[PDB]
């Protein structure tokens, strides 16, 4: 009985364990297979409403089937990600754990930051029983105490890694054992160890991969309510194709730099809608009717609005959008301004985002 | 051009030492030797507090080797730094 | 500074070794005070000297200002000089930052909100997903469940890892809440 | 064969200008620069299509009613109505388009989904027009270095 | 090209000398032995 269903379900982990990888291409196959299902929707005529116009008639099945089989793939994917995936980065996590204990005292001579997630987690699995339940090195807690049990207080390091002298006192001297079955269910359930499958499951929850598994889930979850939902898996070949990983290598390389570069942007084309908003605001005129006049930099917001989307976008810059100046007395101020704007904007800062992705390639 | 420049920089004081220029592979004969050499014995920190002391000492109190390195930077004449040689090459046979 | 001398001109010394360990301690304090040089010395050979280095030489040095202002020297240095005006221009480098530490010394005279609500959050979602079991009142699912089938094996199967995961979404609807009402 | 089908129709023997590369090693030099980075040159486009892909139905969802390209307001040409027709806009006049869809698109200017708009469009200019083909030319020149 | 061109010239003539073609380091073993050899020894100016 009992050993039957463990075996069954050691079965069963290990085929989702062996099988996690092919559930996780077949998942992306089947994203681009409903995306491209999805590609002959039709808008039908108030209250409008999404179908998909075929002449065969069984797409709509198909699409239904895939959308099934497609939430049951990225369920079995999460599945697989648990028996596979997790146990090393909990062997990771004791072993940092360990190393720290051990040669830092990090519970015994300095303390956690307060700000670390990770350090102020991991001070509930020192008192479980089941420590190093994945790390190799069952003797973790024996090295602590010869370690630092004279200075900082045998029975006080005790006390801090959830040995009991009492318990080895007992072990050592004379009693008379009781036997025990495994069939004891509320005795397997006493036996289990509820501190450390807690912190196991917070590591876990903090674990970044599952979460994008649980991501990609609950948006597979939802691609039943709104079909349009399944088009967010296509996210996915980034982590799927190596090959794409190093086109993307280019982008993500100097990304602090790119961001920071629009920054620059901003504030350059900040500065140069102070200088239209303050000396420039006649030529904003954008309507061609002239009973009523659409001036967009009468308000700093709409002025900036204006600068960051229409003169940014354009290929000459803010003046292949304003007026002519042609015939006025701010025509030469006017026209170092649009030079400038194009020089600075257009040619320069563009040239620089150009640099920093060919410069993470080389 | 910015990126060969600090590549340079970095390959230059990872391969030699900056004070003798001699190479790291003859102090790696020893095991960590180029590390040794360049934080304990050659160490431009220490040159500085040297300066440092010497600057801030009396001139009475200096010992022989304090009075001869002050002579020789009063005169700007930098022949007491080290350059080709160090303590391990002048010592090779007895030290080893 | 004694010992140290006889220690570096007498290596292979088994009788000075036992006096070095019986001294470990002294050494090891006066370890980072301890200063150690080679220079070209008058007899034509290279000689170690030992100075004192001062405890606010040593912070002054390690001060983020003067590292910074030494990779630039070191930059420097390195791209455009020459090997004639090198020691030079250390030399010019050390005496500036010798007096700019010399007065930093003289003038120096005498998030946890969402890390804790995180821990919080993942505290209480977990232990709702533990109450299940840790009130030991499975008894009557376990006498619905007698009945041995691989069918109800296989759900059950897959309903503790369905479980889970709403526990993880519950965790992290509950660190998106926690988040907005921090900044807000 | 090009040259027997040429007697057919005459304009076949252009295809014979196609042997400039194997006659010339000076421009095979050239295309090398083409040539050595040629599959992540095709994945650079692959990418981009999804890229588009994802705008075409973020616009499909929400702003659909920015794409009528029509003058004349008796018979509307919306474009967007059909996900592939908004698709092939997005991936050829968007793409062609020198500042992006909005370029193309109509503005958005007092209208309660203005911000978001502002936002899709600028997004579409700097991740398309931009980054994507500044990686093309840096493949490029990361071929002839 | 150009700078790497510019750099490898530099590079060279800092690292052997024009007419032996000994390396730097081999003079170095005295100080400044390169700088002595490549401007009273081998100079080319010398030579001209
Ligand atoms: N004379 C020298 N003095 C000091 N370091 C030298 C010398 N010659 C070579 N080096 C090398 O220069 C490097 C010094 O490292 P670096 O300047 O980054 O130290 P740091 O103080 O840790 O810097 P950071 O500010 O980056 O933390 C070492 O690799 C060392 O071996
Ligand atoms: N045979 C050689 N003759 C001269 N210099 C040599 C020779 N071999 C190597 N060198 C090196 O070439 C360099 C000559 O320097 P450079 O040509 O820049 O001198 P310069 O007359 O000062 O130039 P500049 O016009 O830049 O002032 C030195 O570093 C020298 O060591
Ligand atoms: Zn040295
Ligand atoms: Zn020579």
């Amino acid at each position: 009985f009992w050993k039957k269903i463990i075996a069954y379900q050691q079965k069963l982990l290990n085929y989702f364990a062996r099988n996690f990888y092919n559930m996780r291409m077949l998942a992306l196959f089947v994203a681009f297979a409903i995306n491209f299902i999805l590609l002959f929707y039709k808008v039908s005529t108030i209250a409008v409403h999404y179908v998909l116009e075929e002449s065969s008639g069984y797409m709509e099945p198909t699409l239904r089937i895939l959308a099934i089989l497609h939430t049951v793939i990225s369920f079995f994917c999460i599945i697989g990600y648990y028996c596979l995936k997790v146990p090393l980065v909990i062997f990771k996590r004791e072993k940092e754990v360990a190393r720290k204990l051990e040669f830092d005292g990090l519970y015994i001579t300095e303390q956690p930051s307060e700000d670390d997630i990770k350090g102020q987690w991991d001070r509930l699995v020192i008192n479980t029983q089941s420590f190093p339940n994945n790390y190799w090195d069952k003797f973790v807690k024996r090295k602590v105490m010869d370690k630092y049990g004279e200075f900082y207080g045998r029975d006080r390091i005790s006390e801090l890694l959830g040995m009991d002298k009492a318990a080895l006192d007992f072990s050592d001297a004379r009693e008379k054992k009781k036997p025990k079955k495994d069939s004891s269910l509320s005795a397997v359930l006493n036996s289990i160890d509820v501190k450390y499958q807690m912190w196991k499951l917070g590591v876990v929850f903090t674990d970044n991969s599952f979460l994008y598994l649980a991501w990609y889930m609950t948006m597979s979850v939802l691609g039943h309510y709104n079909n349009f939902f399944f088009a967010a898996h296509l996210l996915d070949i980034a982590m799927g194709f190596k090959t794409l990983r190093t086109i993307l290598s280019s982008v993500t390389h100097n990304g602090k730099q790119l961001v920071l570069t629009v920054g620059l942007l901003a504030v350059v084309v900040y500065l140069y809608t102070v200088v239209a908003f303050n000396f420039f605001r006649k030529f904003y005129n954008k309507s061609e009717d002239g009973d009523t006049p659409d001036m967009k930099c009468d308000d700093m917001l709409t002025c900036y609005m204006f600068h960051m989307y229409v003169g940014v976008r354009a290929g000459g810059g803010i003046g292949d959008e304003i007026e002519d100046p042609a015939g006025d007395e701010y025509e030469i101020y006017r026209i170092i301004f649009d030079i400038t704007f194009f020089f600075f904007v257009i040619v320069i800062l563009l040239a620089i985002i150009q640099g920093l992705i060919i410069d993470a390639f080389g | 051009e910015l990126r060969d420049q600090q590549e340079q920089v970095k390959e230059d004081m990872e391969t030699k030492c900056f004070i003798c220029g001699i190479g790291n592979d003859y102090f790696d004969t020893v095991p960590h030797g180029f590390e040794t050499h360049t934080l304990q014995e050659h160490n431009l920190a220490n040159y500085l507090f040297f300066l440092m002391y010497l600057i801030n000492k009396d001139e009475t109190e200096h010992t022989g080797q304090e009075s001869y390195v002050w002579k020789m930077y009063q005169e700007r004449c930098w022949e007491f730094f080290p350059a080709g040689d160090c303590f391990r090459k002048q010592y090779e046979d007895q030290l080893n | 500074v004694l010992l140290t001398n006889l220690s570096e001109h007498m290596p292979n010394d088994t009788r000075l070794q036992t006096f070095l360990e019986l001294a470990e301690s002294v050494l090891n304090y006066f370890q980072p005070f301890l200063g150690r040089i080679e220079i070209m010395g008058s007899a034509k050979r290279i000689e170690r000297v030992y100075f004192e280095i001062s405890e606010s030489s040593r912070t002054q040095w390690e001060k983020p200002q003067v590292k910074e202002s030494k990779r630039q020297f070191i930059f420097d240095v390195v791209n455009e000089g020459g090997e004639k005006e090198k020691m030079e221009l250390f030399v010019n480098f050390c005496e500036d930052t010798i007096f700019e530490m010399q007065l930093a010394a003289q003038i120096s005279e005498s998030s946890i909100l969402t890390v804790r609500s995180a821990l919080f959050a993942l505290r209480y979602n977990i232990l709702t997903l533990m109450r299940m079991l840790s009130l030991k009142s499975l008894k009557k699912q376990m006498k619905k469940v007698k009945k041995m089938t691989v069918k109800d094996m296989v759900t059950a199967f897959f309903s503790s890892y369905w479980s889970i995961f709403m526990t993880l979404l519950h965790f992290v609807a509950s660190v998106f809440r926690g988040f907005f009402r921090i900044i807000c």
